[PDB]
RNA sequence: CGAGCUGGAGAUACGCUUUGACUCGGGGAUGUCCGAAUGGGGAAACCCACCUCGUAAGAGGUAUCCGCAAGGAUGGGAACUCAGGGAACUGAAACAUCUCAGUACCUGAAGGAGAAGAAAGAGAAUUCGAUUCCGUUAGUAGCGGCGAGCGAACCCGGAU
RNA sequence: GAAACGAUGACUGAAUCCGCGCGGACCACCGCGCAAGGCUAAAUACUCCCAGUGACCGAUAGCGCAUAGUACCGUGAGGG
RNA sequence: AACGAUAAAAGAAGUGAGAAUCUUCUUCGCCGUAAGGACAAGGGUUCCUGGGGAAGGGUCGUCCGCCCAGGGAAAGUCGGGACCUAAGGUGAGGCCGAACGGCGCAGCCGAUGGACAGCAGGUCAAGAUUCCUGCACCGAUCAUGUGGAGUGAUGGAGGGACGCAUUACGCUAUCCAAUGCCAAGCUAUGGCUAUGCUGGUUGGUACGCUCAAGGGCGAUCGGGUCAGAAAAUCUACCGGUCACAUGCCUCAGACGUAUCGGGAGCUUCCUCGGAAGCGAAGUUGGAAACGCGACGGUGCCAAGAAAAGCUUCUAAACGUUGAAACAUGAUUGCCCGUACCGCAAACCGACACAGGUGUCCGAGUGUCAAUGCACUAAGGCGCGCGAGAGAACCCUCGUUAAGGAACUUUGCAAUCUCACCCCGUAACUUCGGAAGAAGGGGUCCCCACGCUUCGCGUGGGGCGCAGUGAAUAGGCCCAGGCGACUGUUUACCAAAAUCACAGCACUCUGCCAACACGAACAGUGGACGUAUAGGGUGUGACGCCUGCCCGGUGCCGGAA
């Protein structure tokens, strides 16, 4: 449904500097598509998406204990909105 | 040069080299040739041009029928561009006409002869091959085949007037290995140059030979390889 | 069950529990995608569809072989079972019939077992009374380049 | 083999109870039995798994592993 | 013993417990058709930042491709898919087979090929034809108008659609020159005072009575059904009418105006160094692609994929009262790939290994040419032990008196020779050759004169031991054996006189061919071939030739 799909917001410094331009970035379901992802943001936040660019991302740590390691596997979606920008207030984090 | 098919190389059957040797070649295309001609009975055609044909030895003639259907036929020795050609029982003893043997006069020279009414031409197809007619028997006609063999072919089967084209494969002296390569792979590899494992002429100390046989078992200079078949009754006088 | 619990975890934070947590015994309900794999494709876990219901989400269907249809079959099982097919090293102090051995292996079908089973029999008492298994007969009878070697069954005792 | 009897790939091909098959070529007599339709539990076998036990082991032993079919090796089957 | 190419390294400054090795500055040296740069494969976070400093790193590390954490990867248009087919794979029905299975028409899968819409810039610490700014394009659904009637398949046709060599004209990327323009300053060692020196010198898009080589083309009417299953207004064929040059159609590219961009550098701030703001010029002449015009021209034999998209036809169907096509608005824009290494310390090689790895770009000067050779831009690097010493011996080199093969199995090795131009050149010959035969001469600089240049010829003059002044750079000849020739071979001790070869012969094979693979009355190769063809066996260009023996063996033939 709506509320699932978007797992978490992209933290970092580049997303926070993108925030300032009305560009919001999210960690989404890897299986989720552009249409499906655009819908969920448009709905849950009540804002029109004028553009969506998205791409898949791998994993692979370990620290100690010869426990092989393992990937983690995400997907990052970045959206642009028309002049009527902003998300909640959950932008000035 | 006009509406043909793609002839793809292949010398092995189900996986294995089955016809020894065979490889190189200039990648040729297949031209469909009307070997039967029966369905174009009565209709006259004009010789549009005599084209080159790899896959053959016999030059190819492009027939332009009155009904506008274009077909290819083995060009006979003599046929010129701008001549007429007719198929069916109604036909003169003129070059390139397709007419069954009963209508064919005795002593006449023919090519592209059938064997069973239909199927298509099966005898004397390669350049300069001729079939001398000897004279009728019943439904069957006694004919002289390019080998010298005399066969009983029933008059119900078509033939084309004259000897095959591409005059003579003589001034064609190949020249060098590699001319042979424009066609078939490193030819005849002597079994005498082989090893005992590989072939019966294998081994020994130097240049030799001892019992004369092919690749697999058999014997090679003289051995009747023809079987005890039914097609034998429709055949009189073979050798040479 | 009756006070502890928050998996191994040796780890802090948030909490849950006598309106009975936790754990244990017994049912249900959810069970992504792959795999017989089954909509179609495919280099398993990914691509791409159509049809029905629907407010979108979402749900159901779309493989071939049996049969009217209900309903059955595909695939997986350590070893055991029967079947189709079936070695050689080896023994014979060589080797060829013979032995190894219908062993090993492949393949098929199936089950908790299967196989076999209800005398056109065993057999020499005008006894017996479906089958399998165990003891025994017995290394007897016999088979055998009568060599290496191979080897029963009936009677009787017993499980059922 | 004197080789009966079962079994069947090829060719043939009967009787019907004063009838058919068997009894180790074969004959007669004496005796045993009814093929060419189907099912049928129990006793038997094995051990992935579970419990109990032991003149079984106790870390180079015991399963390959006090756990791992991992690390490592190999294109792969496989090996470990 | 070794520390993995003999491409060097030096000093200063910094940091730190600690410094030959880490950072920074100034030099030096090596590559520069690469030792630079861009993919692909393959690898998998190796990328960037901040930390670390066990082990890995052939030494040492404060550092790293190692260790820890955080971040980074952005697509309607680029690759792939939702499109197409090749080899091959599979394959309902079907054809075979103890089983397991083997074949196989359509169809389907399958890129290494076909098809198809976007360019110029900017800049994170790390992405960019993906984000952003500017201005484009493609298709789909709907809306508003133009428009006024067809639309046109699962089938037809056209078309996609294809070789090798060689080559004419035009151009571009791109490169050179200058007392062209623009910008910055200063130079002094003896001089120059700029006509010196350094650097920059035009990319996209829109429009334009501007120039333009080249490149592509017939239009119509009719007839025959016997052709495209049928139909066709489409296509083929035959006939008639205008088919010389031309005539239409297309503009590679140039020029001009505009506009967005970029541009040497300058300007301020500076948290040890980056960010921000601004912006000049745009000349003339020369060269020039393997790219573009383009499916050009010619020659040649060995005769050069398919299928979809597309363009044109009718069939059926709905509709002729709301058609197709155009135009302008909005909406829409799925999935996978994108970091980094990628001739290498990130891939294959057990290693941070002197090997191996497909494609593209690859500047300048000199030198007939060149991707050669020397030096050198841009860019990258000094090869992860170091420092002394200056023995024997061993490796790789330079020179060498007199002699010159005496060495030795053997001139093995190593010299000599060496490029371009001119003269000159044998036996022998298959009249091509042999031939670069052999041999001899020239080669640099300046001036004057001539011409066909980038340059050349003639004259005179100059300097050195020497003028392809350094690098790249045939030693030649006489006679023989063997094999005619180019070619092929023993991955890893044999490259040859081996094998192959063009040519010759014997021979078998009449087509469900012989022959071959196979469980098989399957299937397939031979072959979509047909005796001027195919199998086998031998000899091995060309020239003159190939004798004697048919008892034994084999093959073909007869049969009392
Ligand atoms: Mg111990
Ligand atoms: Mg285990
Ligand atoms: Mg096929
Ligand atoms: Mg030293
Ligand atoms: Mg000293
Ligand atoms: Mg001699
Ligand atoms: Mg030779
Ligand atoms: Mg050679």
């Amino acid at each position: 449904s709506h509320y699932d799909i978007l797992q978490a917001p992209v933290i970092s410094e580049k997303a926070y500097s993108a925030m300032e331009r009305g560009v919001y970035s999210f960690w989404v379901s890897p299986k989720a598509t552009k249409t499906e992802i655009k819908d969920a943001i448009q709905q849950a936040f009540g804002v029109r998406v004028i553009g969506i660019s998205t791409m898949n991302v791998p994993g692979k740590r370990k620290r100690v204990g010869r426990f092989i390691g393992q990937r983690n596997d995400r997907k990052k979606a970045i959206v642009r909105l028309a002049e009527g920008q902003s998300i909640e207030a959950l932008a000035g984090q | 040069l006009t509406e043909a098919l793609p002839k793809t190389g292949g010398r092995n059957n189900r996986g294995r080299i089955t016809s020894r040797f065979i490889g190189g070649g200039h990648k040729r295309l297949y031209r469909i040739i009307d070997f039967k001609r029966r369905d174009k009975s009565g209709v006259n055609a004009k010789v549009a041009a005599i084209e080159y044909d790899p896959n053959r030895s016999a030059r190819i003639a492009l027939l332009h029928y009155a009904d506008g259907e274009k077909r290819y036929i083995l060009a006979p020795e003599g046929l010129t561009v701008g001549a007429t050609v007719n198929a069916g029982p109604e036909a003169e003893p003129k070059l390139g006409n397709a007419l069954p043997l009963r209508f064919v006069p005795v002593g006449a020279v023919v090519h592209a002869l059938e064997l069973v009414p239909g199927k298509g031409a099966q005898l004397a197809r390669s350049a300069g091959t001729s079939v001398q007619v000897q004279g009728k028997e019943s439904d069957y006609v006694i004919v002289r085949l390019p080998s010298g063999e005399l066969r009983r072919v029933h008059s119900e089967c078509y033939a084309t007037i004259g000897a095959v084209g591409n005059a003579e494969h003589k001034n064609i002296v190949l020249g060098k290995a590699g001319r042979s390569r424009w066609l078939g792979r490193k030819p005849h590899q002597r079994g005498s140059a082989m090893n005992p494992v590989d072939h019966p002429h294998g081994g020994g100390e130097g240049r030799t030979g001892a019992g004369r046989v092919p690749v697999t078992p058999w014997g090679k200079p003289t051995k009747g390889l023809k079987t005890r078949r039914k097609r034998k009754t429709s055949d009189r006088f073979i050798v040479t």
